[PDB]
RNA sequence: AGGACCGAACCGACUAAUGUCGAAAAAUUAGCGGAUGACUUGUGGCUGGGGGUGAAAGGCCAAUCAAACCGGGAGAUAGCU
RNA sequence: GCUCGCCGGAAGACCAAGGGUUCCUGUCCAACGUUAAUCGGGGCAGGGUGAGUCGACCCCUAAGGCGAGGCCGAAAGGCG
RNA sequence: ACACAGGUGGUCAGGUAGAGAAUACCAAGGCGCUUGAGAGAACUCGGGUGAAGGAACUAGGCAAAAUGGUGCCGUAACUUCGGGAGAAGGCACGCUGAUAUGUAGGUGAGGUCCCUCGCGGAUGGAGCUGAAAUCAGUCGAAGAUACCAGCUGGCUGCAACU
RNA sequence: AAUUCCUUGUCGGGUAAGUUCCGACCUGCACGAAUGGCGUAAUGAUGGCCAGGCUGUCUCCACCCGAGACUCAGUGAAAU
RNA sequence: GCUCAACGGAUAAAAGGUACUCCGGGGAUAACAGGCUGAUACCGCCCAAGAGUUCAUAUCGACGGCGGUGUUUGGCACCUCGAUGUCGGCUCAUCACAUCCUGGGGCUGAAGUAGGUCCCAAGGGUAUGGCUGUUCGCCAUUUAAAGUGGUACGCGAGCUGGGUUUAGAACGUCGUGAGACAGUUCGGUCCCUAUCUGCCGUGGGCGCUGGAGAACUGAGGGGGGCUGCUCCUAGUACGAGAGGACCGGAGUGGACGCAUCACUGGUGUUCGGGUUGUCAUGCCAAUGGCACUGCCCGGUAGCUAAAUGCGGAAGAGAUAAGUGCUGAAAGCAUCUAAGCACGAAACUUGCCCCGAGAUGAGUUCUCCCUGACCCUUUAAGGGUCCUGAAGGAACGUUGAAGACGACGACGUUGAUAGGCCGGGUGUGUAAGCGCAGCGAUGCGUUGAGCUAACCGGUACUAAUGAACCGUGAGGCUUAACCU
């Protein structure tokens, strides 16, 4: 009956969930916007915001976890070099969500999940 | 489990009733742009609350 | 907590080794026993020459439960197994006089004095 | 050496659940029996309806078996509906 | 295209059998696909299978079939 | 009857662990099964865990649970003297060092010896084949750590047995 | 007794309690010697009983992870 | 003349079996259940020998009769054979009272106590196991008691299939045989997505008559109603002794029900750690993927029980059996005809929940609305433009709220959700580095590192204004109050 419970199952088993915010949060990082359902983008902002609080410091072991975590190099180098400096002052909430339109095929409610920065 | 005698297509009516969808009628005109976009939701060019919100 | 079919490690000098409990007494349709209370046990296990004999009917005070007891303090007391005491089927008192391990506090009655005394702990 | 043992492929089909207008006109899942033998299997032949074959139930003979299927006598007959 | 998951004495790669253009390209989306389809074993048009050594055919016979004469049987036909 | 969880002969079939064409994870290669998005009720189906008790459930231990491996030790009634029997029931298993050029047993010669002139016979038996057991220490609650992998005993009817 | 109606025969063992089970008695309603009789090691997805181990079978369910169920979008049956 | 004796003679010749079955029809005719009846059974009443020590009526009560109920075994064949589909158990029940327990009383051959019997009384309660397939019944052990029955011998479009009825097989018996049975023995397909009525929950529409936002009233309805034991009184009343109260008070329990996680625990595939196998990260190291969460050890918040608190009630009104009082008919007497007072878990309330769709649609408090006009059958009317309020809904962040609706909080004048900061909790000394050791490994830095829903803050991010719906003074008649 979840009451004070957390999380969303998203019609997956854990393992599977786990494992595509792994994807998903690089997908992100490494394009700083990504279009997808809402609920989806609701529950990908209690992972990437860990990750920026998590450059936000540096050190070997934050990168060996940062690591431990989204595994691959050319994220964790997206991170802690440019992320992590970018979001030093903010405290907290470095994702905006944008709800788009309907995804015709299925009729998802799709929304944006970006960067608050994206200065260009 | 079956039926005994068939509904009457009065009583199918009645049944249809609670089906009619309900219109928008909150299409917020956009302060700059001035699209047709619903509230909380972004225009088709990807403007909102009068900003370049997509980038795109 | 200790139900029917239940085997209970004997706990005196009465000359049994294993015990099952086959009805709780006090109480219509009651489904416990807890640490003060009379259980009607048969006997299954039994030293040669004890005071009583394999396939009798008495009854028992379980004076020890891995469930335990809870303390008006909330603390609680479990002990590794499940002990009773012999009884006389119509006078309640013990058949056995020595006793051997711990016994709880709430064993405490007059009518369970005598097991208080001869207990060595608690 | 074994109509030997344990056990995959292969073969078979004892228990239980699911299914029962099913995924399927007897299957799936979980465990089971045989597994160098009276074993199993590919290809091609021979035996036919009151007969064939049968480690024998009366089982199988093209999802059909107290007697196949197709056509004919035949619009059988029907004190019954 | 970049990550992720599954099979791996196989959900892999090849032949016989049986099917019969389903193979490849351009092109189209009514109908077919249990949904959408600019996609496809779908509609339309064009193209593709090259052998002295592979297989078949060919030579030789097995089970078994047919069977000149022959023998038997109302006829049919049966056995050889 | 269908783009159907079924059926279909023969060849090929690697790496790590492993006895193995088992199984687990992967290679080559091929795929994510042709409706999805959310919700996270009752109830159903496939499973995980459980305090205390432990067949008291039920037609019945049906189902689950559990046992499960290797080496060594040990093993009854009965018996057609083959069995029963892997009866039952126990003890050690990881990793790292030496004990001991990895000991014991082992093929066997360049070589010395040898005649009817031998990709050779006898000998040391090198080189080397070389476990395991033992001692010392160390880690974790747990060392056959996963998958995989007998539940066991007693009495009796029937049928010999496959 | 796979056979016994009367009947859950009677006695003994097992159980706190045993119409089933094992042993025995003998009045065998209506066993019997190749329509084979009585035993029998081993064997058996065989019928019945008991014990240990082990457990959610049960006392009494409780919670959690997935597939449906429920809502939205597309397609869209059936017995009656 | 022989045979038709089934004697109007199917020709003067013709016996059985079947659950592999099949076909045509029947409720014209059986088995299950219903219906009618009530012999039989079950219960009650009348008579009363007599037993009962005496005493028929304390109790039975022979012999006999008069009825009741529709639960036994039967009679009839009315409904169903173009299907009402099963014995028992399981889950879940409801009603009757001829009452098993608890409660209130009468009488005794009731001293007391503890029982016996009869009357009133349906509210709640009313075992666990062994063998049998069993219902039943026997047995074991409890309990205040383990009540009798109706409900298609309740319940199988809710489960099970043991029994019983399928096709396999065997024993005994009967039959020449096929097969059969006052018989028993192993094995053996239990189909259905709910239209309607019904029931448990939850919303939409309109109405409630001017609209809207809240708080209640209370018709009526439902839930709830069990009791053991110990002590005080008291070892008193009573008693021959042995024994041994009533009544009233209090504590402590079993079953059940409601509620909640503070504690004790369960689970916790989103939290931490260990570890086997193997693949990848170019290698070692450190991690990550998969193998049921790979296998497991702990564990927050929730949910939850075995856990922790709470309840039954008292009392009031009117009564049953019964006890009376004062009292005539009937000078007496008499509980009663007048009247009057007590008298049960029963009855109406009291206690908790639902509740104005209670169309008889209630009450109170509060807020908002006081437009110009054309028109016609001058109608509680419509139409045109102007205004559109209180408030509401939608949308959005959402929730210990929830299937969907609905409901509650907030929507920047903002702490609603995420993130962040600090704390807490949980897991047990991260990584890297340095020293010692041949090494595995161990020690220091380090009670570290990392922490899911929890708690206190913080607008960093997302809840944008406004729009849309909702109106413009509330019909008629009568009466009482003021021009």
């Amino acid at each position: 009956m979840r009451h004070r419970k957390s999380g969303r199952q998203l019609n997956r088993n854990s393992s599977h969930r786990q494992a595509m915010f792994r994807n998903m949060a690089g997908s992100l990082v490494r394009h700083e916007i990504i279009k997808t359902t809402l609920p989806k983008a609701k529950e990908l902002r209690r992972v990437v915001e860990p990750l920026i609080t998590l450059a936000k410091t540096d050190s070997v072991a934050n990168r060996r976890l940062a690591f431990a975590r989204t595994r691959d190099n050319e994220i964790v180098a997206k991170l802690f070099n440019e992320l992590g400096p970018r979001f030093a002052s903010r405290a907290g909430g470095y994702t905006r969500i944008l709800k788009c339109g309907f995804r015709a095929g299925d009729n998802a409610p799709m929304a944006y999940i970006e960067l608050v920065d994206r200065s260009e | 489990a079956v039926q005994q005698n068939k509904p009457t297509r009065s009583k199918r009516g009645m049944r249809r009733s609670h089906d009619a969808l309900t219109a928008v009628t909150s299409l917020s005109v956009d302060k700059t742009s001035g699209e047709k976009h619903l509230r909380h939701h972004i225009t088709a060019d990807g403007y909102y609350r009068g900003r370049k919100v997509i980038a795109k | 907590m200790i139900q029917e079919q239940t085997m209970l490690n004997v706990a005196d000098n009465s000359g049994a080794r294993r015990v099952m409990c086959i009805k709780v007494l006090g109480g219509s349709h009651r489904r416990y026993a807890g640490v003060g209370d009379i259980i009607k046990i048969t006997i299954k296990e039994a030293i040669p020459r004890g005071k009583v004999k394999k396939g009798d009917v008495l009854k028992a005070v379980v004076v020890r439960t891995k469930k335990g007891v809870r303390r008006p303090d909330g603390s609680v007391i479990r002990f590794d197994g499940n002990a009773c005491v012999l009884l006389n089927n119509n006078s309640e008192q013990p058949i056995g006089t020595r006793i051997f391990g711990p016994v709880t506090r709430e064993l405490r009655s007059e009518k369970f004095m005598k097991i208080i005394s001869l207990a060595p702990e608690v």
